[PDB]
């Protein structure tokens, strides 16, 4: 019962390392994608 | 109590020779009755499998009871010296007066008292007439796989006429499931099956009746229940609240898992305890989701209460099979009565011939047509306790003058019921005054004699009885009505007064009170005035709500006031015996039956009945509309409730709309609901009577019966009631009352 | 002392996930958007009304071209519907009658199916072409890549990658503890996500069968999934009424479009041509399109009666067909 | 009562065991080195009017000219199939028949009915009334100028001696009712089919069952016997024809077919043994091949439940009698 | 009662001691009358309308 645990450990272990995409940019690049195809859209 | 079983003899077959009186015609056919115990098939004349629905089945008369053939091109043919025990005739049809017969003869030797005694407890048989709704799917099923052609196979002629709603949808529905769907083609019945059937009604109609359920008990986006979702769906919504709950439990997660394993078709949700959406649409209409519980079904009340304190199913003029006036009289009436349910019938006794001086029944000065005397108690003797063992009452009006017309019906009931005919009084029971009336179950089996001891129509001009008729009258017992004083202080409890309908409504309403407290010690029968010369009914709820004991109706008219008395004496068994409530019949504790407010000693009830949806509801496409009646006392009484007629979209309509409201009813073991479904135009579909206390809260399916309580295959509602307890001049100071409830 | 000393580590680096988000807790939409003028009021119709099916409508998906849409029902019909002249191209019945998806090819030459019967069953364009056996729950969604794998999500908490000349379980992906209730693809199939019914929305990268990531946030089933067009950004439906908006680089819940008299929820989600708007399913039989950057009602494309099941705009964004359960495929414009 | 049920059930294992030893090749395999009979059809050459009602049963002369009916209006009618000439015309007392015969010599006709009692008549009135059944008589067959076997609905069958009228042996050991029967071309053993799905083997010498079948799942209606002697074919109530062997103890074809439901009636043989004519009761007439199991023509003629057969020794043609009181003779 | 059960072995004593043939035999036997009576038989093949006596 303690191996379902054990995946569970090698499943977080690897959500410490991955890369820090703070919401700054990010966001605004959902911003400006809807920016950059805003005249091609029929449902508007 | 059982479930109809069939026995070995009847599903492999026997060789009956049909006949018929009226083309005289027979051939020679096997008898069968499918495994389910719904049909009685035959391969016909002319390779055709014919039916007939076995809770259509009045009665199965054999041997000395059956009916003779009269011709002799067919009683040479058959042979006719003790080969009438081979007979059977089997008679059905829908009302008493429409009865068709079919004229069987057995070929083996006692082959004919095993059928026919097997076949009676088919037809009469609880649980096969209360019956779910998917064993009524079944039966509609059944149906479709017996009757096929003569290649052997299901005529697609036969699937576009039982769901002829619209033809376009049928047409469409079995094109899509896989079988041959052209107008003159043929299905065959291995490819036919009920796994197939059941996807077949699935495509037919949409159902929104079911999947608004669906969203009140939390089934959102998964394709199943819980165990736990089931389990508190049955406890809050579908359980009837004003029973203790310590003798009827609440469920259990160890029972509720009993009913995924009984009804879910899938098996990665058995397993898991889960019920899955197509069996939630087979538990609706199981066979525990009743409109009905079946303790309020089966013979259970207290048997042991004196005869003045029931309501006991009875008639008024039996022999009629028409109006009052220029009609027929029959001898066949009698049976379909006392197996009905009836337990007081009438017989117009009237002086014979001077040919020879032997009585008969007739009208009297109505030139009706005669039956004779001697005919009618050998049809009384022999079906008086064929579904019923409680006594039967018989009430002649002597109208004869001779003394040997006297004394020679005197020994036709003294040899004809034998020893079930009471002449003695019982040993526990003397006839002094200050005593009660015996039991039903003292009496059981017995047959009392009422007449006289030693706007009426005829009743007023009756004889004065001899020292021979006068022998017989025993326990119940007419006596001309003086007055309430001198009734109350001499105290002798077998003696009974009959009113006419008009006298006994100038004593409803001049002093009710004197009346119930008088209708707790003695008798009193009710028949209507003989200005009803089309034989239409009185309401009998006028008469009960003072505790009268033997209301009588005529049988033959079947109108709202004769389908009610047919439809609140199919509980207790079908004995035609209901015990009265318990402030009707306690000689301590009196009460106005007009109370407008509630009464201390009663617990009042409150009613909310919501009329969702219907299925296969009509053969033509037409709108239905539902009427929700609710008889009791008068101030129960309300008869103006009606939904609004659906647009006849498909197989089922559906109404949204605000359910009818009962909310203060005083007495609620004396009132009775009825839901009546008419199509648009007055057309009768369907009715159901069922009692206030018993019925059960909810989301139920109401399986309609037919005008005389037979019920009917395919169509049904959907109905949500909810019961629970009630948390809080003269002459025009009730007739006004009363104008709910005459009509 | 070891089944304990493993939960003290179990949560030691899940706190330093959701610390992790406070240090990555700048902004909001709410605070970055505020300057944005919204849409106004939106109003669509009911263009053209595809009659032709028998019971209820339980899925359907868009064709490649903007033209046909695939339409499976709970009667067991496939139906390929022409949205231009309203025709009914192909009827291919089935042999699992319980169906719960549907599908349609990039290339556009196969279907598939599948349901209650566990068995996801390719056709051609009819024949039985195929058939995918090897799931121990109900089939609920299933996605093409080209025509050789496709992938699916099933009732026994995994979805399974399939190869369509073998069919076999080629690759299989474990995680889940609840139901697998929806999924959907991002643009290009490089990675995709679901949501389970435990309140989960996990990412599957497709060339490795492993997760990378894992978002939180709902209390209640997800019954429904879509991405952003870009395919760094995706939302779900629900059971407590809100759909969301997730960042697939950021790891946080963005915006959540909540709303007041709002109790039914989500049965179906998709986005737009231009990522604008939001539409949905309800229980109340609308649909509410919902504009993205501003979490605010927008438009009710209330046309229907009973339930919606299936909701989604075309390739190049024309057209938007949604699915109720009284037979009724509308296309709304 | 306990040691006698595991001991008769173990040698009725040691029926299946030594079938199954027996079964090395079924009638299928060898017979594909011949080509099939292709396709035969018949026409209606003559046509028999004049009964009043259902018909029953029929059966050929040795002199293969005549032949015999019996109506349900207790007519029996002997035609000539030459000239269509009713020979003569024998009234019952008694109209509910079930079976009727033929005799070798052409001098006796027996019909008998529910009524339980065979009568023979003389070729005119009754020279013998034989009884002793206690139950329906189904069908009879005679062996000689003298000699009859009858098939009660009694559980049992019968070899009489008309001269006497006593039954000489009573061929009891069915366990449900007797159906039909069907005498050998060698006059030697017969065999007999019930409503238990038993056919059988007995001899007239002893008097013992001497043989047992079994394999139908319905009743079994009708049996004829091959021309060799070797084989027998029946006809069941769930719309099959198989073929025995009397040496092979077991079913060797099954003549069935999807779209076939409903019934059989009646059998014969051909001539030869090529063909097998069956009687079904979708009104049509199939035949089949006894080596091929395929059909070769179907006798769609009649417009009523069709419900005997039989075949001349000379082979010319075949007779269909129907429940339209109609008599087609196909050739 | 228990004698119907007796003779009911017995029946199926002489059941057991009985011999046999190969089916091989068996369908041999069969396939041997048909082909040698194919020639004369008239439902196989027709004959002649002159020697028809129904024509
Ligand atoms: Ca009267």
């Amino acid at each position: 019962s303690i191996a379902q645990a054990r995946k569970l450990v090698e499943q977080l272990k690897m959500e410490a390392n991955i890369d820090r995409i703070k919401v700054s940019k990010a966001a605004a690049d959902l911003m400006a994608y809807c920016e950059a195809h805003a005249k091609e859209d029929p449902l508007l | 109590l059982e479930p109809p079983t069939v026995v070995e003899t009847l599903r492999r077959g026997s060789k009956f020779i049909k006949w018929d009186e009226e083309t005289s015609s027979r051939n020679l056919v096997t008898l069968r009755v499918d495994p389910n115990g719904f049909f009685l098939y035959w391969t016909g004349p002319n390779m055709e499998v014919d039916t007939l629905d076995i809770s259509s089945i009045r009665d199965t008369r054999t041997g000395r009871y059956a009916r003779l053939p009269k011709d002799p091109k067919i009683r040479e043919v058959l042979g006719f010296a003790r080969l009438e025990e081979k007979l059977m005739t089997v008679v059905s049809g829908p009302d008493p007066v429409n009865t068709v017969f079919l004229n069987f003869m057995a070929v083996q030797d006692d082959t004919a008292k095993v059928w026919s005694e097997e076949l009676f407890k088919l037809a009469m048989n609880i649980l096969a007439q209360n019956a779910s709704r998917n064993t009524f799917l079944r039966k509609a099923y059944t149906k479709l796989k017996l009757q096929v052609n003569q290649d052997g196979r299901i005529p697609v002629k036969n699937i576009l006429k039982m769901f002829s709603a619209d033809k376009k949808r049928v047409e469409t529905a079995l094109e899509s499931c896989g079988l041959k769907f052209n107008r003159s083609e043929s299905i065959r019945p291995d490819e036919f099956s009920l796994e197939i059937f059941e996807r077949f009604l699935n495509k037919l109609c949409l159902r929104p009746d079911i999947d608004k359920i669906l969203l009140e008990i939390g089934a959102k986006g998964k394709p199943y229940l819980t165990l736990e979702q089931l389990m508190d769906f049955i406890n809050q919504k579908q359980r009837d609240p004003r029973l203790n709950e310590v003798l009827y439990p609440p469920l259990r997660p160890s029972q509720a898992r009993l009913l995924i394993e009984k009804y879910e078709p899938n098996q990665q949700f058995l397993e898991r305890d889960q019920m899955s959406m197509e069996g939630f649409s087979r538990y609706l209409g199981g066979e525990e989701n009743g409109i009905l519980p079946l303790e309020a079904l089966d013979l259970s009340t207290d048997m042991t209460q004196p005869l003045s304190a029931y309501f006991i199913n009875s008639s008024h003029n039996t022999y009629l099979t028409a109006g009052q006036l220029a009609g027929t009289s029959s001898v066949e009436m009698y049976r379909q009565a006392l197996l009905w349910g009836c337990r007081c019938v009438e017989l117009d006794v009237w002086k014979g011939r001077p040919p020879e001086e032997e009585p008969f029944i007739t009208h009297g000065f109505t030139m009706t047509t005669e039956v004779p005397l001697r005919d009618v108690l050998e049809a009384i003797a022999e079906t008086a306790f064929k579904t019923s063992p409680y006594p039967v009452i018989l009430s002649f009006e002597n109208h004869v003058d001779s003394a040997k017309q006297q004394a020679k019906m005197a020994e036709y009931c003294r040899s004809i019921f034998g020893d079930a005919l009471l002449i003695e009084p019982l040993d526990k029971y003397p006839l002094a005054p200050g005593v009660p009336l015996p039991s039903p179950q003292d009496l059981m089996g017995r047959i009392l004699v009422k007449n006289k001891k030693r706007d009426e129509g005829t009743a007023s001009s009756e004889v004065n009885a001899t020292e021979e008729m006068s022998t017989l009258v025993n326990y119940i017992e007419p006596v001309k009505f003086k007055s309430f004083e001198a009734a109350r202080k001499r105290n002798k409890c077998f003696e009974m007064s009959s009113f006419v309908e008009t006298k006994a409504m100038e004593q409803l309403t001049k002093s009710p009170m004197e009346f119930v407290e008088y209708n707790k010690q003695q008798l009193s029968r009710i028949y209507p005035k003989g200005t009803r010369v089309d034989s239409s009914n009185y309401m009998p709820q006028l008469f009960w709500n003072v505790g009268c004991q033997l209301v009588a109706l005529n049988f033959q008219t079947l109108d709202v006031a004769m389908q009610l008395n047919a439809g609140v004496f199919e509980y207790n068994g079908r004995s035609g015996y209901l015990l009265k409530p318990e402030f009707m019949r306690r000689p301590d504790k009196s009460f106005d039956p007009f109370t407008e407010v509630i009464v201390d000693g009663i617990v009042a009830n409150a009613l909310r009945v919501k009329v969702i949806s219907g299925q296969f509801l009509s053969d033509r496409k037409v709108g239905i509309y539902v009427e929700v009646d609710m008889f009791g006392l008068p101030v129960d009484t309300r008869r103006k409730y009606r939904t609004r007629t659906s647009q006849g979209n498909s197989f089922n309509p559906v109404w949204d709309e605000e359910p009818f409201d009962f909310p203060k009813v005083v007495l609620p073991t004396l009132a009775s609901l009825r839901i009546a479904a008419f199509e648009e135009g007055g057309k009768f579909v369907g009715h159901r009577i069922l009692p206030v206390s018993a019925i059960r809260s909810g989301y139920h399916y109401v399986c309609l019966r037919n005008e005389a309580n037979q019920p009917l295959c395919l169509p049904a509602l959907l109905i949500y009631t909810e019961a629970s307890d009630y948390i809080p001049s003269l002459m025009d100071q009730r007739a006004r009352q009363l104008a709910a409830l005459i009509g | 002392s070891e089944l304990d000393q493993l939960r003290q580590e179990a949560e030691q680096l899940k706190n330093q996930i959701r610390d992790a988000r406070k240090a990555c807790a700048d902004a909001t939409l709410s605070q970055i958007t505020n300057n944005i003028d919204p849409v106004g009021r939106i109003q669509m119709r009911t263009r053209r009304t595809l009659r032709g099916h028998l019971a209820k409508i339980y899925a359907m998906h868009w064709g490649t071209d903007s033209r046909l849409l695939v339409s499976a029902s709970q009667d067991g019909k496939l139906i390929i519907w022409d949205s231009y002249t309203t025709n009914k191209v192909h009827a291919i019945p089935l042999r699992s009658s319980w169906v719960m998806t549907c599908a349609y090819a990039p290339s556009g030459n196969y279907v598939a199916c599948g349901g209650l019967d566990n068995i996801c069953s390719i056709y051609n364009l009819v024949r039985v072409s195929r058939e995918l056996a090897g799931h121990t729950g109900y089939l609920s969604c299933c996605r093409f890549l080209d025509d050789n794998q496709i992938v699916t999500s099933s009732g026994d908490t995994t979805c399974a990658l399939w190869d369509i000349e073998t069919g076999q379980q080629t690759t299989t992906f474990t995680g889940h503890t609840g139901d697998v209730m929806s999924l959907s693809l991002a643009p290009d199939t490089r990675l995709f996500v679901s949501g389970a019914c435990d309140a989960s929305a996990k990412l599957w990268d497709v060339r490795e069968g492993m997760c990378r990531q894992t978002f939180t946030g709902h209390e209640s089933d997800i019954n429904a999934i879509c991405f952003f067009p870009n395919g760094n950004a995706f939302a779900t439906g629900s059971d407590d009424a809100t759909c969301r908006l997730f960042d697939l680089r950021a790891d946080q819940e963005l915006m959540t479009y909540s709303h007041d008299n709002i109790i039914c929820g989500i049965t179906s989600v998709s986005f737009s041509k231009s990522g604008r708007l939001l539409l949905a399913g309800y229980d109340d039989f609308n649909c509410n399109v919902w504009d993205a950057l501003k979490a605010d009602r927008a438009g009710v494309l209330a046309g229907h009666d009973n339930r919606v099941s299936c909701l989604g705009v075309t390739d190049d964004g024309m057209a938007v067909a949604t699915g109720s359960w009284d037979s009724f495929l509308k296309i709304w414009n």
